[PDB]
Parts: structure tokens; C-alpha cells; sequence
């Protein structure tokens, strides 16, 4: 923790995985894996050792009335 | 405070009588259900047409068609008029699922 | 036999002053459709050979192929009593001729010939494939 | 085809009554498979934005255009991203169009104007385009490859450009005895004349087996299916619609007695507005839901009818392209839609759709044998060829309320013949 919260914030702004501020984080991870762009096997391995926490399993701007 | 402790009583679409069970129509107002389905699908149809004209206008005012919109401009009518149609559509879509589905989906 | 439907048509047409299509005369007398067309042709031939000056008007149906500009279309028309042979000579191939209706006093357009068939359908709604030449098998009331 | 066989016998009906009259049987429909499952939407969550659709469109359409620009301009390839371009160097770019037209209405008849620009756009930035390219034939939303160089004013000079093209197509088995399929569109129940009423009556009377001699009754018994394609209730003004569903229920009852029927929603029909239109609810048809020969589908309809695979719409993509382009011929617009590998490229920018996010479903994944359209103002049909062994029959279905014309498609020779109905009107040739 506090190092796992920057890896996800770095996965969320890389443009080669998609334009993602409307959906979940694991849905975008599996969308890129289907098309197989290059999802890395570390943004998966922190979404498995946690429960349904809203500060891991949510996009950066999931507040913010946009 | 008290607003969270809802019961969410269902109501007849025809004559507004609260009753037990989830069916949309009332037992006295049943022979008239095709007309009550006809009514309100022309409302869902007009909310669908308003969602699409607004959420693609932000893409042309922003410049790009491939990246997210971030513009909370308080002097634009576009902002917060694009926020309420999501909820109107959220509500009007769920009122028509009182009626069954028009077919299967797992075939 | 013959006098039965001959007198029935002679009271339907000339006394009650009605308009008799083949489908009305097959829902009245409970007859097959082709046999009803044959009945109407029998009546018109008898009463047009007897007298030649009756108060009787006919309308027929002509169907068949055509070529307008290269392409082969299929034209189907409900025609009056004056214009039959010209419509028959415009066509290329002929495929169907029978009788459609008879009248007492002449109409102006094809208005009431839909009203009659519609109204006799309106009360007779559990049977339409009853006197039909095609009898499918998978269409029986199930759901 | 049909009217050739309809004269192949003897004529009995200008005769006095007989002992027997012949009857027949409807031909079996021993194979059918609906494969329109990507258009049936079970969950239907809104609250996304329209940027997930363009991104997956580009990501899926990119290898087709790379693989065609290789064999169309030589394997000495120069394909490059829009940011890595050097001034005045020959390269190939793969991107998405955006047409910048004024006179297109904003929130607060054709719409093409003599000045309007094209812009090639990728995920990161844009660039303007001039040179040898058509300014008014192309529409916003087409993905294409292009050849040229970055000039000094920041613009781009285009020499030639290529589209995605036709998809692969497996061959169909041949048939033994010819079966026919009838296509109708746009009855317009609610307004539109009285000659349309007798035309609709004569059409259902021919197909059900009530009209004509043993030739017509032998030939209409071979018609295996009936497809009704959109715009069933033409409406004069919304703000009438309740009394029209009763008559549509009666007509679908009189057709569900003999044939199998497939019914599709249209521009005015009681469904949603976005483009994968969902099937009609059965609670508006009391009478016709007794039989299991009536079926209700939606807009983008696929099927496999007796080996031959069909795909069609009710004519909402073709008229949308007709609004914001310069092409007039509807058969040409249908073939162009086939050429860019997308059923409706102008969506969403001027034709609304659902906000998908996983995969864009309007990209052709295979090639259909038949491909029809909806409510077009006149009949037309054609056969086109692919680069490989790919042949496609293209039909435009007319509109019944004006022309009173339907189409017969043979399933063994694969040809289409028009059928027209016309009762006599107020006609007197002595004036
Ligand atoms: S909310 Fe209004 S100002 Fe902001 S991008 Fe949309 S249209 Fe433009
Ligand atoms: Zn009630």
C-alpha cells in the first residue's frame, strides 16, 4: 500500500489500453486482454488480493460529475 | 437522514393504488394494458433521442472523438443538462421492466 | 342442386340490392373458393344467355407476366367489364382469369369492394384457412 | 422463375361447377437459425460516454487496412503513426475521418455545403487534408488508409487512399426444388389511401391461397417465408396509434394462419430509438400470439434461411448517409456501405446508438449472401463481385404505400422479381 496506489494510477492513464472513465478497472483490464494489446500481470495481482474496496476497484475520477 | 430508511412501495400505473406484489397494472385496470404500455414507450423513445444529441456535442466542443470529456464549465448549459437525462433514462428504463421482457436472450 | 344457388344468388343480387364477391358467397353458402367462382360464372352465363339486357354488371381479375423495361414483373389487376381485352393484349403471358364480382347499379371506384370483404371477415374470425387451397401443418393454436 | 411456372398447367375457372377442386400443401421450412444475438440487448446500462466505441473501432479495423495497403502499394511499406512524421517524406497513415461541416444543426433535403473540410484523426491528434480526394462523397466515421507527405503549413497532401473491403464468404449448398421468399416494407396502416387497402387485401389474398387458378395456387404454395421490414404504422403527427395496433393484429392473424412471418420495428414503431432496436412487446397483439408461426425480431436482422444467409435493416443507415453526402442512388449507397466494411459508419455522430464498450458490432465479420435495405422509394436489384470468390445480391425493397410493390427472391437461382398490385380506380375512358 502507497506503492500499489500509484501502479493503478499509472495503469489508468496509459493511452494504449483505452479511454476509460466510465467503467470499472478490471473490466478494462479484461477488455485489453481479449484484444491482447499487452496488459501487464501486476495490475491483475493487486485486484485479487483485495476485496471490493472502492479505492482499488474504481477509476480515478469515479467521483467528479463528468 | 430519514430518507435512507425507504420502503419503496410499488404503485399501479393506471390509477395510483399502492398494493402488494410487483406487477405494473391494477386488477380493476387490466383490460386496458396494451394502451398503458403504448403510453410511456413514446416517452422512453424521446428520452433516448435527448441523451444522444447532448453527449456527442461535448465531443465536438472538446475537439477529440477518441478521449474522455472533462469540462465542468458552470457557465455552459451543456453541463448539468447532460447530468439529469442519465437519471431520467435510469428511471424510465426501470419502469418498463415492470412489464416482462419481449423475448428470451440466452438462445 | 343448380336451382338452389341460382335462386339464392337471384335473391341476393336483384332483391336485397347487395354486392356479392366470391368470398362473401363462399362464407354464406359454406363453399370452396374456386367452386364459388365457378358458381358466379354459371349464374352470369345463364342470365346473360337468357335475356342479354339485364341490370347486371361484372368485374373480373386478370393476372400474368409483363416486361416494362427489360425486367420481368408480374402484374395482377381487378378490372371492369369494358377494358378486359386491351389489358389482356398488353400482357405477355397469361396466368389467371376468373370472376370477382357482380352488381346491380354501377359504382364509381373500388371503394365498397373492400368494405364487403372486411365486414364479412369481421364476424367470421376463427376461420380464414377453412376454405383455403393451401393447408399448412405447423400453424395450429399452441401459445 | 415464378410467373413462368404459373402458366404451366390447364385453366379450369371459366367453367360451371365441378365435383372436386384441387388443394395443396405449404412447403416445409426444415432449416432455420437466428444468429442476431449481438443485437439483442439483455442488460442495457446507460451512463457511459461515446469514446469507448471509436477506440475499439480503430483497434479492430487497423490490421485489415495495414494488410490491404501492403498489397495495394507494395511491401516496401512506410506505415507510420501520425506523430512520427518528418516533413516531406512518403508514408501511409491509417486513421478515422471527421468531416467538419457547417449547416449541421447543433442543440442551441440535403445538408452538404460547398465548403467543408476533412480531418484525419487518430487517438492522440488530428491533421487537415487536401489534395486528390473527394470532399462530398465521404462522411464522418469511415476508417481508411492514405498515402502522402506532411507539407510546410502543417497540412497533408494526399495521392491515393484505400478502404477496408469485403470480408470472407463460405459457399452455400445448392438446392433441389426452388423455394421463394417474399419481402414487403412500409404498409403505412394509419393513413395513406384506400387503394393501399385493396392492395394489401390482394397481396394477403394471393399469398394465403384464396386468389387465382391452380397455377397461382401452386406457385404461391412454394413461397416458404414472409419478411415484413419496418415502418408498419406510418404516422402523420405524434403530438391514432391505439386503433392501428388492432388492425395490425388482425393482419398478422390472417398471415399467421398459413405462412411463417417475421416482423421488424421501423422508424415509427413502438420501440426504442437507438440502433439495435429490441423486439416488439407481445402485449399489443392478443389475437396473433395464438400461433407459433409469428415471430417478432428487431432492426439489424440476421438469419440463415435454408442455407442462404440474410442480413438487413429497415433503411435507417442508408437514408442517414443520404442526408450528409452527395450520392443519390440508394443501391449505390448500399454497395458503398458494403465496401467500407461497416453497416452504419455515421454512428454515433448523426444517428444514435447505444454506448457499447466491449466491441463495436456493426463491423461485418463475414460476408452475407443476400443483403437488403428497407423503405427505399423505388425497386432495384444488382449482383456484385468481390476480389476473391465473393458474390453478393443487393436488393432495395420498395415502399408499399406509394408503389404497391413487393419482391420475390428465388433461393436456388438467386434472382429477384417484382410483384405489383393495382385494382381499378375511378377510371372512365369516355371523358
Ligand atoms: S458541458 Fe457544455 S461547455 Fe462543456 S464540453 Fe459540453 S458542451 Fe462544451
Ligand atoms: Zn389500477
Amino acid at each position: 500500500e502507497e506503492a500499489e496506489l500509484e501502479l493503478l494510477r499509472q495503469f489508468d492513464l496509459a493511452w494504449q489500453y483505452g479511454p476509460c472513465t466510465g467503467i470499472t478497472r478490471l473490466q478494462r483490464w479484461c477488455r485489453a486482454k481479449q484484444m491482447g494489446l499487452e496488459p501487464p500481470p501486476e495490475v491483475w495481482q493487486v485486484l485479487k488480493t483485495h476485496p471490493g474496496d472502492p479505492r482499488f476497484q474504481c477509476s480515478l475520477w469515479h467521483l467528479y460529475p463528468l | 437522514g430519514l430518507l435512507a430508511f425507504a420502503k419503496r412501495r410499488n404503485c399501479c400505473i393506471g390509477c395510483r393504488t399502492v398494493l402488494s406484489h410487483q406487477g405494473a397494472v391494477c386488477e380493476f385496470c387490466q383490460p386496458r394494458e396494451s394502451e398503458l404500455y403504448q403510453k410511456e414507450v413514446s416517452h422512453l423513445n424521446a428520452l433516448e433521442e435527448r441523451f444522444s444529441r447532448l453527449w456527442t456535442q461535448c465531443q465536438r466542443c472538446q475537439g477529440s472523438l477518441h478521449e474522455d470529456v472533462i469540462c465542468t464549465s458552470r457557465d455552459c448549459p451543456i453541463f448539468y443538462m447532460r447530468k439529469k437525462v442519465r437519471k431520467d433514462l435510469e428511471d424510465q428504463e426501470q419502469l418498463l421492466r415492470r412489464f416482462g421482457p419481449p423475448g428470451p436472450e440466452a438462445w | 342442386a343448380d336451382q338452389l344457388y341460382l335462386e339464392n344468388i337471384d335473391e341476393f343480387v336483384t332483391d336485397q340490392n347487395k354486392i356479392v364477391t366470391y368470398k362473401w358467397l363462399s362464407y354464406t353458402l359454406g363453399v370452396h373458393v374456386n367452386q364459388a367462382k365457378q358458381m358466379l360464372y354459371d349464374y352470369v352465363e345463364r342470365k346473360r344467355k337468357e335475356n342479354s339486357g339485364a341490370q347486371l354488371h361484372v368485374t373480373y381479375l386478370v393476372s400474368g407476366s409483363l416486361i416494362q423495361n427489360g425486367h420481368s414483373c408480374h402484374k395482377v389487376a381487378v378490372v371492369r367489364e369494358d377494358k378486359l381485352e386491351a389489358v389482356k393484349s398488353k400482357l405477355a403471358v397469361t396466368a389467371s382469369i376468373h370472376v370477382y364480382s357482380i352488381q346491380k347499379a354501377m359504382l364509381k371506384d373500388s371503394g365498397p369492394l373492400f368494405n364487403t370483404d372486411y365486414d364479412i371477415l369481421k364476424s367470421n374470425l376463427q376461420n380464414c384457412s377453412k376454405f383455403s387451397a393451401i393447408q399448412c401443418a405447423a400453424a395450429v393454436p399452441r401459445a | 422463375m415464378f410467373s413462368e411456372q404459373a402458366a404451366q398447367r390447364a385453366h379450369t375457372l371459366l367453367s360451371p361447377p365441378s365435383a372436386n377442386n384441387a388443394t395443396f400443401a405449404r412447403v416445409p421450412v426444415a432449416t432455420y437459425t437466428n444468429s442476431s444475438q449481438p443485437f439483442r440487448l439483455g442488460e442495457r446500462s446507460f451512463s457511459r460516454q461515446y469514446a469507448h466505441i471509436y477506440a475499439t473501432r480503430l483497434i479492430q479495423m487497423r490490421p485489415f487496412l495495414e494488410n490491404r495497403a501492403q498489397q495495394h502499394w507494395g511491401s516496401g511499406v512506410g506505415v507510420k503513426k501520425l506523430c512520427e512524421l518528418q516533413p516531406e517524406e512518403k508514408c501511409c497513415v491509417v486513421g478515422t475521418l471527421f468531416k467538419a461541416m457547417p449547416l449541421q444543426p447543433s442543440i442551441l433535403s440535403k445538408y452538404i455545403h460547398p465548403d467543408d473540410e476533412l480531418v484525419l484523426e487518430d487517438e492522440l491528434q488530428r491533421i487537415k487534408l487536401k489534395g486528390t480526394i473527394d470532399v462530398s462523397k465521404l462522411v464522418t466515421g469511415t476508417v481508411l488508409a492514405v498515402f502522402g507527405s506532411v507539407r510546410d503549413d502543417g497540412k497533408f497532401l494526399v495521392e491515393d487512399y484505400c478502404f477496408a473491403d469485403l470480408a470472407p464468404q463460405k459457399p452455400a449448398p445448392p438446392l433441389d426444388t426452388d423455394r421463394f421468399v417474399l419481402l414487403v416494407s412500409g404498409l403505412g396502416l394509419g393513413g395513406g389511401g384506400g387503394e393501399s387497402l385493396l392492395g394489401t387485401q390482394l397481396l394477403v389474398d394471393v399469398v394465403t391461397g384464396q386468389l387465382g387458378d391452380e397455377g397461382e395456387q401452386c406457385s404461391a404454395a412454394h413461397v416458404s417465408r414472409v419478411i415484413l421490414a419496418g415502418n408498419l404504422l406510418s404516422h402523420s403527427t405524434q403530438s391514432a396509434s391505439v386503433e392501428a395496433v388492432k388492425m395490425l393484429d388482425e393482419i398478422l392473424l390472417q398471415l399467421s394462419a398459413s405462412v411463417p412471418v417475421d416482423v421488424m420495428p421501423g422508424e415509427f414503431d413502438p420501440t426504442n430509438y437507438t440502433l439495435p432496436q429490441q423486439p416488439l412487446h407481445p402485449c399489443m397483439f392478443p389475437l396473433a400470439t395464438a400461433y407459433s408461426t409469428l415471430q417478432l425480431v428487431t432492426n439489424p436482422y440476421q438469419a440463415t434461411i435454408d442455407g442462404v444467409r440474410f442480413l438487413g435493416t429497415s433503411g435507417q443507415n442508408v437514408s442517414d448517409i443520404f442526408r450528409y453526402s452527395s450520392m443519390e442512388d440508394h443501391l449505390e449507397i448500399l454497395e458503398w456501405t458494403l465496401r467500407v466494411r461497416h453497416i452504419s459508419p455515421t454512428a454515433p455522430d448523426t444517428l444514435g446508438c447505444y454506448p457499447f464498450y466491449k466491441t463495436d458490432p456493426f463491423i461485418f465479420p463475414e460476408c452475407p449472401h443476400v443483403y437488403f435495405c428497407g423503405n427505399t422509394p423505388s425497386f432495384g436489384s444488382k449482383i456484385i463481385r468481390g476480389p476473391e470468390d465473393q458474390t453478393v445480391l443487393l436488393v432495395t425493397v420498395p415502399d408499399f404505400s406509394a408503389t404497391q410493390t413487393a419482391c420475390l427472391v428465388n433461393l436456388r437461382s438467386l434472382a429477384c422479381q417484382p410483384i405489383s398490385f393495382s385494382g381499378f380506380g375511378a377510371e372512365d375512358d369516355d371523358l
